[PDB]
């Protein structure tokens, strides 16, 4: 994930100076898979299970993860039908949790201020809040069945009416509806029947926490995000798709804290993001370039030194050129000039010494006629 | 600009051509005023090569960063009218951009919207067509409506309507929904969300007169029917899915608009229905509302009372662990 | 509930209670063994129900009634004329209510209809002159309209006409008009703005595209109609060919005439030419054009037609599409049309050809603009109406448009501007000069008699609309800068314009003047804003909390 700002502009008024508001200013940004150290890591990780189960559907092959918790998924199961059943009679039992939470740093309101946008929505039915503490501690097949077996028994005893949400893609929320209307068939839980029940219902939990955010922030419609949340492909395409929303949040994570001044800047940063997925299929080699204001981000710059500082003077066409760049670092792929061995050298309270690279690009014309 | 003048540049210009490469490097700079000059000055320069392409390219440089006070006008009477002079089978397009561009301003804004977006999406009907100007020779002059009956110039107009609409219910009926709502219900709907946007149960009947019957008249829609309609709904949306029995929310908003019907065969029925969806036992309001419907006298009171016992057999049934309504013939016995 | 149903506005709750009720009725009147007493009662009962389709029901209950008497009827008995007589009004009624019913359904509730009940083929007529068949054509925001085929379809259905016979009769009567003193040839050149031709389109869209085609074909190419034995002018040809460009596409005309689509409105240019011809008399025919290659009769069509202002608009217009562009014969042509004094069509023409570098160098282009862009100047005068401030922007245009307009007097252009009271146009044509001394001098001595706000609001109500939107900020931005160079902040500093007249002071970088005014004439607060929005600007900001005399040092030693 490298995010540069590229700034051009002429002519050159000063060497070396601060460039103006006048400026070219395009922002390249380049967004690597997964994020594990940002505020999307409890959805990556979720994401991660979700790429197992895709997987597991595929081959058959389920490599499970390891267990984030101490209770196994069936009894989270049983505890979970019984504090609903008493919710629908003979309880409503009440819980009261108090949990202590502190600021580590000053970038932590920054961190929660992002957290925020992507928290779990205040509106969760059964099928999802089932999908999240079956999304980290399911270890064997047998625990699915178990669940479902569960699941099944609960619904022939016609013990709890389980709150549901409109779309209803996932066939558990037809199961209930069908329990609604009386008595309905044994479902049989054979081959990978049980992968991609459990699989149905984390597709419409995510899409459901991207429309949040999306609609929510006010970056994409409905009709942004139809392509993407249509069903009318195979699964697993769906998942793709998922996985290309997962990426555009990532692009638009790493992006927040630098351009969240100008809601115009995000909105159309979001706007390219899709209609490069809408055509192009997952890319995490390929680097977004987002012509940006410099009025909006002159005090990024403005307190950072520039990687590369290049002066062109030419005449007319570019093919004859005479160009002075510094750059901090090396600018050949095929050299490294001798920096100083900082061994035995400074180890101490005084800072490193540091060697800029100058690299003077001339020619020489040479008329054929 | 004087200020910006030098030979390099000048010779640049003055060997430049295509006109329309400037106007897209003025578009991309979000510079409209430069972009219209040079549009102006080079009217009849791309006029004889107009076509379908070089207007897809127009429509790609423009971005959605530019303030629309200096572009309407400028498509009114500058961009629209030489599009349908010159190329009409540009008008799909054209308008397909736009019918994306007036639903971009649902998300661009908010205050003005959907005024302003009013405003974008009819620019392409309320353009000025050519018919004045004394030239019948040039036959493509004359809008013809083979492009505007298209798929999507039919759904930009459907649009179009949906956003008159939408300002008639922001402004007069003060019924607030997003695009996407108004484009999946109808009027049914629109009357029962009036309702919905109304939390406190003392000023259902007062709104209902001020807005929702006048909705009513304006469409041929009958009021008992839908006071009854709205509540099976309202019962529909909480019982069906209550897990927990605390969403008593349509039992007060359900009251009011018993109080509203006048004719007495749809008020006895309506507390049935309430009966036949409520869980047993009901609450305290229902039960008043039991005791209440239960002192007057009606023919479907023998019905009401018919419902009281089957409450309480259904109430006997779960209180022996039996929840399942209305057990057909067979396990009679086997509850015995 | 009959009563409750005349002023409800939905009939969804009482149409069941009363259909339950008329069937209890019906089933008691079914069971009577006297026929006659059914009738005599059913007839009663039906005359009290009001109308609407529960009238048409009752109707037909009587007469099923009145079936079930005429049955028991022997033709030996004076029953029988009178069951006959009864059995015919009933008809009568029941062809009154249902053509009332399809009436009041497409919210045709006029007496005048209403009348004309017993004429189905006239009301069927009269159905199809409704000014909604105008309106659809014209504005295009379909929403809600009244359907005349809907109507009329069933009006004929219920009075068992047929409705070929009318629709043959409507296409006579528009399609075909007799030759009746009506017709001027400039409303030919126009037949959009006919209202016979719109219902001519619109009759054609209900039946199939495939028939209407081929019919209008016929026309356009035969002499006799597929109607009848009448003759065909070439107005008719005309008309028909410009509905089949309405109804069918390139696809459907091209594979009747077995033609490019070129070809097809070269024949319609042609016809129209030979309808507007007959029309005003002018023997010229379809031979003229069919032989002698068009340079050579083109040649002697001008010779020999000089003199009439429509040959010579024949001429032009052929030009034009057939490519040839002597110079002596444009010279001849641009000419001729203005001494007709057809200056909007000679505006067309010249504009149509200011494209073409020969055309550029006729002697009289440039005398052609001058007059053409003078003329509906010199006509107007104050108070200007929005046609005639729609014909000053079209001059302007026309003195944008002119790539020699360097070469016109535009002194005296804007010297009638200021005798419109325009002084945002006259500057306008003042800048547009190629000279620039006598520009600057020009500029001076007018805007110092003008008042730069009455300029800049004609400028944001008139000029900044249209094509004249980038031309006016230009406009502006001289304004603007002499107003910065002659220290005359304050002519629009109790206007809204000298915040404007601040940031014009960014684009330019002429703000040292206006940051001197403001420091000294005016309060600091206003200055120190000015320099602090300046800094920001320029990337080096002052930082805040900064007083306004601390700010304006800055400033000035920021200037040295």
């Amino acid at each position: 994930t490298a995010i540069a700002l590229d700034i051009s502009w002429s002519p050159v008024d000063e060497i070396l100076q601060i460039p103006p508001l006048s400026s070219t200013a395009t922002l390249n940004i380049k967004v690597e898979s997964g994020e594990p150290r940002g505020p999307l890591n409890h959805l990556y990780r979720e994401l991660k299970f979700l790429l197992v189960l895709a997987d597991g559907l595929r081959t058959g092959v389920t490599e499970w993860l390891e267990p984030l918790e101490a209770k196994s998924a069936v009894e989270l199961v049983q505890e979970f039908l019984n504090d609903l059943n008493k919710l629908d009679g003979f309880g409503d039992s009440t819980k009261k949790d108090t949990e202590v939470e502190t600021l580590k740093h000053d970038t932590a309101a920054v961190d929660r201020s992002v957290k925020r946008l992507f928290k779990v929505r205040s509106d969760l039915d059964f099928a999802e809040q089932l999908w999240c503490k079956m999304s980290s501690s399911v270890i064997s097949y047998q625990d699915l069945v178990k669940c479902f077996t569960l699941i099944i028994q609960s619904l022939q005893r016609g013990d709890i009416q389980p709150w549901l949400h409109s779309g209803s893609n996932s066939l558990l929320s037809k199961l209930i509806h069908q329990s609604y209307h009386g008595t309905m068939d044994t479902v049989s839980l054979s081959g990978t029947i049980p992968v991609q029940m459990l699989l149905e219902i984390g597709l419409d939990k995510l899409k459901k926490d991207y429309i949040s955010f999306f609609i929510g922030q006010e970056l994409a419609s409905l009709n942004h995000l139809e392509y993407f949340i249509a069903p009318s492909v195979d699964i697993q395409e769906q998942v793709y798709r998922v996985q290309k929303l997962h990426h555009i949040l990532e692009i638009l994570v790493s992006c927040m804290p630098f351009i969240k001044s100008q809601h115009e800047l995000l909105f159309s940063l979001t706007q390219i993001c899709i209609k490069y997925y809408k055509q192009n299929p997952l890319d995490e080699q390929h680097i977004f370039q987002l012509p940006v204001r410099p009025t909006a981000v002159k005090n990024l710059y403005q307190s950072e030194k520039p990687q590369k500082w290049r002066v062109e003077i030419y005449s007319g066409q570019k093919k004859i050129k005479t160009v002075w760049q510094l750059s901090d670092s090396s600018p050949i792929d095929h050299l490294n000039f001798h920096k100083p061995d900082f061994s035995e050298l400074t180890l101490n309270g005084s800072l490193e010494e540091r060697i800029f690279f100058t690299n003077m690009v001339t020619c020489s014309q040479v008329h054929f006629k | 600009g004087p200020e910006k003048f030098s030979g390099s540049s000048w010779i640049e210009f003055l060997n430049n051509e295509d006109d329309l490469k400037d106007i897209f490097l003025q578009l991309k700079e979000g510079n409209l005023v430069c972009a219209q000059y040079l549009w102006l000055r080079h009217r009849a320069n791309f006029e004889s090569r107009f076509d379908v392409k070089m207007l897809e390219s127009l429509l790609n440089s423009m971005s959605a960063s530019v303030s629309l006070q200096k572009l309407c006008p400028w498509f009114k009477n500058d961009v629209i009218p030489f599009v349908r002079r010159t190329v009409p089978e540009g008008q799909i397009i054209l308008a397909k951009w736009l019918e994306q561009a007036a639903r971009n301003l649902e998300l661009t804004d908010k205050a003005n919207w959907p005024e302003n977006g009013l405003q974008l999406a009819e620019i392409f009907f309320t353009a000025e067509k050519t018919d004045e100007l004394g030239l019948a020779s040039s036959w493509h002059w004359i809008s013809l409506k083979d492009y505007q009956n298209t798929e999507e110039v039919c759904q930009l107009r459907t649009l179009v309507n949906n956003l008159r609409e939408l300002i008639t219910l922001h402004r007069k009926y003060n019924c607030k929904l997003a695009l996407s709502d108004f484009e999946k219900e109808n009027t049914t709907t629109i009357v029962f969300r009036m309702f919905d946007k109304v939390l406190a149960p003392e000023l259902i009947p007062s709104i209902l007169e001020k807005f929702i019957r006048v909705y009513m008249r304006e469409h041929d829609l009958q009021e008992e029917e839908l006071l009854l309609l709205y509540i099976e709904d309202l019962l529909n949306r909480c019982s069906s899915k209550s897990t927990s029995l605390f969403e008593t929310a349509w039992e007060a908003k359900a009251m009011a608009v018993i109080a509203c019907l006048s004719d007495t065969d749809l008020i006895f029925d309506a507390v049935l229905k309430i009966m036949y969806a409520a869980v047993v036992p009901w609450s305290a309001a229902v039960e008043q509302l039991v005791k209440q419907h239960l002192e007057m006298d009606h023919p479907k009171v023998k019905l009401l009372q018919e419902s009281y016992k089957l409450m309480e057999m259904k109430k006997l049934l779960r209180g022996y662990g039996i929840r399942e309504v209305n057990l057909l013939n067979k396990e009679i016995m086997r509850v015995v | 509930k009959l009563l409750k149903l005349t002023q409800a506005k939905s009939s969804t709750l009482i149409n069941k209670e009363i259909t339950k009720i008329t069937q209890t009725i019906e089933s008691c009147l079914l069971s009577i063994v006297n026929p006659e007493w059914a009738v005599a009662i059913a007839i009663s009962l039906a005359q009290d129900i009001p109308e609407g389709s529960f009238k048409i029901s009752a109707l037909k209950f009587c007469l099923y009634l009145a079936e079930r008497w005429l049955q028991n009827i022997p033709s030996q008995d004076e029953k029988r004329e009178k069951a006959e007589a009864l059995l015919k009004k009933l008809h009568i009624q029941y062809r009154r209510s249902g053509t009332e019913a399809v009436l009041i359904a497409h919210k045709l509730n006029t007496e005048e209809y209403l009348r004309v009940i017993g004429k189905p083929a006239h009301l069927i007529v009269s159905l199809y002159e409704h000014p909604s068949i105008n309106q659809r054509i014209q504005n295009s925001s379909g929403t809600d309209y009244p359907d005349i085929h809907a109507a009329a379809k069933e009006i004929a259905e219920v009075n068992e006409i047929n409705l070929e016979k009318v629709w043959d009769m409507l296409l006579e009567k528009w399609l075909c008009p007799s030759t009746k003193p009506g017709e001027k040839p400039s409303e030919l050149f126009e037949l959009q703005e006919d209202e016979a031709l719109r219902r001519v389109q619109y009759l054609l869209l209900s039946r199939p595209i495939d028939y209407s085609s081929r019919m209008l074909f016929v026309f356009a190419t035969s002499t006799t109609t597929t109607l009848g034995m009448h003759q065909l002018t070439f107005a008719h040809r005309t008309r028909a060919l410009q509905c089949l460009f309405y109804l069918a596409d390139k696809e459907t005309i091209e594979s009747l005439f077995k033609k490019p689509i070129e070809e097809v409105k070269s024949y319609l240019r042609c016809i129209t030419f030979l309808a507007s011809f007959e029309t005003l008399n002018i023997p010229i025919t379809y031979e003229l054009f069919c032989s002698s290659p068009k340079e050579g009769m083109i040649k002697g069509l001008w010779k020999n037609h000089s003199h009439e202002s429509m040959a010579v608009r024949l001429v032009t217009e052929l030009c034009l599409e057939y490519k040839i562009y002597d110079l002596q014969l444009w010279n001849g042509l641009l000419q001729k049309l203005l001494g007709f004094n057809m200056i909007p069509y000679l505006r067309k023409v010249l504009k149509a050809i200011s494209s073409i570098h020969s055309l550029w160098q006729v002697p009289y282009f440039s005398k052609a603009w001058q007059r053409v862009i003078q003329i509906p100047l010199l006509s107007a005068s104050c108070p200007l109406s929005p046609d005639q401030l729609s014909d000053c922007s079209e001059s302007l245009i026309a003195v944008l448009e002119c790539p020699v307009s360097g070469d016109l007097d535009l002194i005296g252009v804007a010297r009638q501007y200021i005798q419109l009271e325009l002084p945002a146009f006259a500057l306008a044509c003042l800048m547009l000069m190629p000279h620039s001394e006598k520009r600057h001098q020009q500029i001076k001595n007018f805007l110092g008699s003008c008042d730069p706000q009455v300029i800049l609001k004609q400028l944001e109500e008139h000029m900044n609309t249209g094509q004249l939107a980038g031309f006016s900020h230009q406009i502006r931005s001289l304004i603007l800068n002499n107003i910065i160079n002659k220290k005359e902040f304050g002519i629009l500093a109790k206007t809204k314009y000298f915040q404007m007249l601040k940031m014009h002071a960014m684009n330019t970088n002429n703000i040292t003047e206006l940051v001197n005014y403001l420091a000294n004439d005016l309060s600091l607060d206003e200055a120190s804003v000015l320099i602090t929005e300046y800094s920001k600007h320029c990337g080096k900001p002052v930082p805040p909390d900064t007083a306004p005399c601390e700010i304006l040092k800055m400033f000035l030693s920021g200037l040295s």
